[PDB]
């Protein structure tokens, strides 16, 4: 989310504005993203390594 | 048709 | 769930029937549990070791 404009850009901003129906992407689950859209249960685990 | 949006990354 | 009488047991059985408002537990997110009661995103990760 661009902070002052409060617009979502990218794959989530495509899911927010109704252009796309689903995203199967390397899209990490984040609290700022969870407020605006839905997520499935995660399918793959990753951490700082 | 269900729209899949993805980003290009290997 | 055991299909001899098709009755849920344990903590999920208290969730489905009405005894439980929440089950914060070592309750593994599965498929047959997800269909009858909700899970959030998992709070702790593990596997068979
Ligand atoms: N340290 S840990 O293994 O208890 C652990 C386990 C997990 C954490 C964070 C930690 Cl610190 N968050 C991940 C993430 C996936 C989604 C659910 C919670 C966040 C978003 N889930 S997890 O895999 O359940």
């Amino acid at each position: 989310r661009d902070a002052d404009t409060k617009i979502w850009n990218g794959m989530v901003g495509e899911l927010v504005y109704g252009k796309a129906d689903i995203a199967i992407a390397p899209l990490t689950i984040t609290l700022v993203r969870e407020e605006v859209i839905d997520f499935s249960k995660p399918f793959m685990s990753l951490g700082i390594s | 048709t269900v729209v899949v949006t993805t980003i290009l990354e290997s």
